């Protein structure tokens, strides 16, 4: 339950304010994430709709985008790059490029989906 | 005899598609309403329930619908012939059965080329008549380019009644082209168009080459 | 005599025997009472036939013969059983047995009531005699003179020759008797219960060789096969009548306020009788017509206790169909609930629950005379205000068919009123089964069986509620499953004005599965059906443990049965 | 005489009736097995002479994961000097492991043993799937429900019974068992349930078990005897009487099927001091043929 | 002698098969599982009754269809040729489903729209899903060697007309649609030649 673990660590309330809020990852929400997470939707069902245990080249530089789509992101708004050093995501793209193989890709997907669910949960 | 007669053909979008069901998905986004999807391949389908019932729906109403009408069994004579009836003690069958109608492998191609995807997110609102302040919303659709592989099948009954049945098909699927198909059709979604690849009686002696429904 | 039995039942049931505070009260004084005219009554016989001069001499002039006459085996305690009373009942086919089921139980304790009574009329001794008499079994005290003897074998023959002549195996009755020794109702030497052991062994092996050579010689051996069967308990021998009904069979039909047992009537019970139901004048124009009529009163008439319930017999409407009448409702899946409960290690409380030095006659007596009056009086009282009918009592078998939701309720009643009852020292094992209308009834009953049958293992206080996997403490099922779970979310849901049926569904497919991407997919379905962060919560770590995860999901499917279009 | 055990995996949903079409068992007499079997060897028109004169199978017993079980015996036993209740959990107990029955002959077995004995059973599980007649609709009717009770068989249990004959005997049991494989056994054979494969071999196991002798008999299939053997044999003997009944399947019978004639049978797994050989009962009438109803007896001897 | 021709084959759904169940939990429109394995089947009662009916359109009761399908009419008491056993997810198809971490069957959600006020009525049916394969075994019995050929192309003409109809369900509305695929033709019992008989 990596996700939730994260999810809990980072999850806060504006006590700032003196009105009740539950921030999580300094101001993340699912609209930060929409693009980025759409995008990860187009690589799963690329490699969904593929038959090979391995991930075929345009998976490979679509993942690499995703990489550079990460970095963008991360630069855009600072609650997505503290979404994603919390959660290590890139670092795991990386970990799928080295390994290779569609069930790696199925299970970042699983992760980041976990990830996600939770994040909606503890709002 | 038994006279099956088989229209196959694509069902073009001009519009966004936008057949709601209970969706699952990885990542699953802020929208309340995603597209039916064929689980086992994910794509985007038009359940052959909404096609009979748009086109039963608007082939009544162009027949003319009895006033007081609280059943789809007191529907015109023509229309329970054709669509089926389950009065009671009246059974009629069906003889139009629409089969779902899958992603084409066509648009499959040209969206996997062009690096497209098969759905898109229309982003919408509402401004209240109120505070006139707009509450955002996302309707997941089917972009314009996609076409779907669709199969009717024909019971052929009665022979003397296949001309006049043929005819009220014709008739509903020129008022389906002019209407929409399931979705929020009267904000510009679910525009069609049919394109008839073929109409062949598959089984029995029964000839419809003569037979068009567009 | 018999009526001023029944007014000493009616005023002495709650009169304790013994005055004396330092003597246990248990037995009261009805009970001591018909106990000792019972045992006045057999060494009454007993003296008779020994042609006892002078009583005095014969058992109080030294004191010693007072002693040896309690040595001597003075009584006969004797068991009468019938068998295939279950199969009777509820092995039955076609849209009349829902009707015909609880006229088939009454027909079946009736007839037992009636053998018992020609049994004691040809022993010429009251009902005081009558120990027990229960779901098909009765236990009487006798005189253990020849003429005893004699007629228990008469009776025995007699009754086997009239079930064999009208069932034909399918009710048998079979009576076994030990002699008893007046220190074994004493219980002095502690053998009471080696007495009731022994005799109940006996009872077994009768009903193991139950038929004799010319009886199977005679099963086997047919003219003629029927070629027409009754639509319900399908018998080709006997002549089937229009409509395909047996005699028996219709007549059970024309009997569903006095039972009366008399050469004229509708089912044909044994010496030559018959059952008919007949109003409180009808019933008295039948005996002023009729000489030797036995009449029975529903809780010259002997009074019957049994568990008569029936909201369908309530209201008029309802009268027409007696649990398709249960089975409409506004709202709620159209279903019916059977429920087949039982008295756990009865047979044990009756042997090992009462410590050796309290083993007695009239403890056994007060025993049995509680449970009975639980079962046949205060039942009806429990049940009141509920969609049930009850077909069967008696403690060692239960039968409440019904509307699944009030089965429960009024299971969970019941289980509360037995507990008071009972003071513990008794829990009862229960199955539920949850069947649509025009399910088999023999189905029923055989699955709410095999639900009992699991629900009495292990520890035998348990509830197997609906599927075989369901199985509860009352304890968990009342508080946890239903109060704690089924109304927290009966409130969000139905504050909802879908009333949820489509979230519902969600929550059962994804509680399914055990991948942990499931449990992620549950916390986003419970984020976004919008419920109460703390309720959210809960639910969610109900889902995270398991056995509350199990019970969370039968609350749910019993939300989802509550609300069902 | 040649023993063999026939062992049967079942690859869909049986269904075994007893009285009614719902009503689904787990198990068939004997007598059900040799209807089949004639029912079989007259469409592989082959003859009857040796089934109906050296032919002795027992009922289908249940089996499963190294364990082969075996109807409980009709003993008299002693139970717990404390609780009556253990009887209760012996009559609920239905079916002995083959290890277990000589034990279990002698005693030696608890109440909780004979509850965890009859909770070792390891045979499928019984539903009851609702199917419809839509052939009233054609002709302004309407659909009937009506309920079929089926038995599915876990992956490994499932059936068997022993078969006693000479070499000729045994090996036209094989082929029309064969032929039964296809032809199904059950009451919806025509609508899928009771499709199953057949296993014949000679069990070793089995074979010594039959060979002990012991003073009393158990029955190991539905049985009844003649007049001559019946005043002897129930002469201190423990059975159970079981109502055979049955409409007649076959299409020369007569013009339409009509009931057999009711029959009696002791039930397999009663105790008898004597031993006694059933008869082939002919349980027709005025038929243009004559049905058949098994009644011999195999024996398998006990010490008590 | 007697002839038992078997035939092999798998039954792949087109669209989404809907047989339900009148009687695992709380499902709306559940279609009919096996006890056990809890794994969706289809009923041999339900393509027999298919078969029959389709052949009963196409020949109009008829001899054919009461040799084939059995009768049990007065003087008219023939067996059923056709013994067809119920089909079984098959394991191909189920190691399919195990991979992609796709379920066995799915929810369809459903209207009615009323012509009356224009609401629509929400509905749910579970169906199995589009890439499932069931395992299918027939039985004929060859009571007659000279009818055979006959029957066997009556058969042909049920399964193609079977496979351009739909099977259990609301098969009007695009459920239950299906395609045969003989993997094998075989006499199990007997000698009767099927080599050149062939479904589809």
């Amino acid at each position: 339950n990596f996700a939730r673990k994260v999810v809990e660590e980072n999850k806060r309330v504006k006590d700032n304010r003196g009105r009740q809020e539950i921030v999580l990852f300094n101001g993340l929400t699912t609209s930060k994430l929409r693009n980025l997470l759409e995008l990860i939707n187009h690589v799963y069902t690329k490699v969904y709709n593929s038959d090979d245990t391995t991930l075929s080249e345009d998976v490979r530089d679509e993942l690499e985008y995703l990489k550079v789509k990460f970095a963008y992101e991360s630069g855009r708004e600072p609650a997505v790059r503290t979404f994603i050093e919390k959660t290590y995501v890139d670092k795991l793209v990386d970990v799928v490029l080295k390994k290779n193989t569609k069930k790696i890709f199925l299970d970042y997907c699983k992760y980041f989906e976990a990830l996600v669910a939770y994040a909606k949960f503890y709002r | 005899m038994y006279s099956k007669i088989r229209i196959v053909g694509k069902i073009d979008v001009l519009t966004g598609l936008h057949i709601g069901g209970g969706g699952e998905t990885s990542m699953i986004g802020a929208i309340a309403s995603p597209v039916v999807r064929d689980p086992y391949s994910r794509l985007p389908i038009i359940p052959g329930s909404s096609i009979k019932g748009k086109m039963r729906s608007l082939l009544a109403k162009h027949i003319g619908l009895i006033p007081g009408q609280k059943m789809h069994n007191q529907d015109a004579p023509e229309i329970l012939r054709l669509f089926g009836s389950s009065q009671k003690g009246a059974i009629q069958s069906s003889r139009l059965q629409i089969s779902d109608a899958f992603f084409s492998k066509a648009s499959q191609e040209e969206f996997d080329k062009k690096d497209l995807a098969y759905t898109e997110t229309k982003f919408e609102n509402t401004i209240s008549r109120l505070t006139a302040v707009a509450n955002p919303r996302q309707i997941e659709r089917v972009t314009r380019g996609a076409s779907f592989d669709f199969h009717i099948i024909y019971n052929v009954e009665n022979i003397n009644e296949v001309m006049a049945d043929f005819e009220n098909i014709k008739t509903a699927i020129h008022l389906l082209e002019n209407d929409y198909l399931g979705g929020g059709g009267t904000r510009g979604n679910g525009r069609i168009r049919f394109v008839i690849d073929s109409i062949d009686t598959v089984v029995g002696d029964f000839d419809s080459s003569n037979l068009s429904i567009k | 005599f018999s009526s001023l039995l029944q007014w000493t039942e009616s005023l002495w049931s709650y009169i304790p025997s013994s005055t004396d505070t330092n003597q246990v009260m248990d037995v009261s004084l009805y009970d001591h009472s018909k106990i000792t005219c019972a045992i006045a009554s057999c060494i009454y016989d007993y003296l008779t036939e020994m042609n006892c001069v002078n009583y005095r001499k014969e058992l109080f002039s030294p004191y010693e013969k007072t002693k040896q006459f309690y040595q001597e085996d003075v009584f006969l305690l004797v068991s009468l059983d019938m068998s295939g009373i279950q199969d009777f009942i509820y092995n039955i086919s076609g849209s009349k047995a829902l009707k015909s089921l609880r006229s088939r139980s009454f027909y079946l304790e009736t007839m037992l009531e009636s053998l018992v009574d020609d049994l004691l009329s040809d022993l010429e001794l009251s009902r005081a005699n009558l120990l027990y008499t229960g779901g098909g079994h009765a236990y009487l005290l006798l005189p253990n003179t020849e003429r005893a003897r004699d007629v228990l074998a008469s009776f025995e023959g007699e009754m086997k020759e009239w079930f064999i002549k009208i069932f034909k195996t399918d009710l048998s009755v079979a009576i076994a008797y030990k002699a008893c020794t007046g220190e074994d109702l004493m219980n002095s030497n502690g053998t009471y219960s080696d007495l009731w052991q022994t005799v109940s062994r006996k009872l077994s092996d009768k009903k193991a060789h139950k038929y004799s050579l010319n009886e199977i010689k005679l099963f086997n051996s047919t003219i003629h096969a029927g070629t027409q069967e009754c639509k319900e308990c399908l018998r080709s021998d006997i002549d089937i009548s229009e409509d395909s009904l047996c005699k028996i069979c219709e007549g059970i039909i024309a009997i569903s306020s006095f039972f009366v047992v008399s050469p004229e009537g509708k089912v044909p019970l044994p010496r030559n009788r018959y059952l008919s139901v007949e109003n409180q004048d009808g019933a008295e124009r039948k005996i002023k017509m009729n000489k030797e009529t036995r009449i029975y009163s529903k809780n010259l008439v002997t009074n019957l206790w049994m568990c008569d319930y029936d909201f369908s017999t309530l209201n008029p409407e309802t009268k027409k169909q007696g649990i398709a009448s249960y089975v409409n409702r506004e709202v709620g899946i159209p279903r019916l609930g059977v429920l087949r409960a039982d008295i756990d290690n009865l047979g044990t409380t009756f042997i090992k629950g009462i410590p050796e030095q309290y083993r007695s006659i009239s403890r056994t007596a007060t025993l049995s005379r509680q449970l009975s009056m639980f079962f046949k009086f205060e039942l009806s009282n429990i049940l009141k205000g509920a969609r049930i009918s009850v077909i069967y009592s008696g403690g060692d078998d239960l039968f409440l068919i019904g509307a699944w939701d009030d089965v429960i309720s009024k299971a969970l009643v019941l289980r509360k009123a037995f507990t008071r009852f009972s003071a513990g020292k008794l829990t009862f094992s229960a199955g539920i089964g949850m069947y649509p209308v025009k399910y088999p009834i023999s189905k029923m009953a055989s699955e709410t069986g095999v639900l009992e049958d699991l629900a009495k293992r292990g520890e035998k206080n348990q509830v197997a509620l609906w599927n075989d996997s369901k199985v509860f403490g009352w304890s968990q099922l009342e508080e946890q499953i239903l109060k704690e779970k089924m109304i927290p979310l009966q409130e969000a849901l139905t504050n909802s004005q879908e009333h949820g049926k489509s979230f519902l569904y969600k929550m059962l497919e994804l509680l399914r599965n055990e991948d942990q991407i499931n449990i992620a997919r549950l916390a986003y379905l419970l984020a976004r059906s919008s419920l109460s962060e703390e309720l959210t919560q809960s639910i969610f770590a109900w889902s995270q443990n398991k056995q509350q995860k199990v019970e969370l999901i039968t609350a749910i499917e019993y939300l989802v049965y509550q609300i069902r279009e | 005489l040649v023993v063999k055990l026939v062992k049967l995996t079942f690859k869909s949903p049986v269904h075994f009736g007893m009285k009614r079409l719902s009503d689904s068992n787990h198990t068939i007499a004997a007598d059900t097995l040799f209807s089949a079997l004639i029912i079989e060897a007259l469409q592989q028109q082959l003859e009857l002479s040796h089934l109906l004169n050296n032919l002795v199978i027992t009922d289908l017993f249940p089996y499963n994961k190294t364990s082969y079980f075996l109807p409980k015996p009709l003993i008299r036993i002693e139970g717990k000097k404390g609780d009556e209740s253990g009887y209760k959990a012996f009559k609920k107990l239905t079916y002995i492991p083959v290890e277990n029955y000589s034990e279990y002959l002698r005693g030696e077995i608890d109440s909780l043993e004979a509850s965890k004995i009859a909770e070792s059973l390891n045979l499928g599980k019984a539903s009851l799937s609702t199917k419809v007649s839509l052939q009233a609709v054609d002709h302004n009717g309407e659909s009937e429900p009506y309920s079929v009770g089926n038995f599915t068989f876990y992956p490994e249990s499932g059936l068997y019974f022993l078969a006693k004959g000479n070499a000729d005997t045994i090996g036209q049991l094989e082929i029309l068992m064969h032929a039964l494989q296809y032809s199904g056994i059950g009451g919806k054979r025509s609508a899928g349930y009771g499709q199953f494969r057949c296993t014949i071999e000679d069990s070793g196991k089995f074979d010594s078990l039959l060979s002990q002798t012991g003073n009393i008999a158990i029955l190991l299939s539905s049985a009844m005897a003649s007049d001559e053997e019946l005043v002897d044999c129930l002469e201190d003997a423990r059975y159970l009487l079981k109502k055979r009944t049955g409409f007649v399947q076959s299409k020369t019978y007569a013009d339409q099927l009509v009931k057999k004639k009711d029959f009696y049978a002791f039930s397999a797994g009663s105790t008898f001091y004597q031993k006694f050989n059933g008869k082939i009962f002919d349980v027709s009438d005025n038929g243009r043929h004559s049905v058949y109803r098994y009644a011999k007896a195999f024996w398998l001897e006990g010490k008590i």
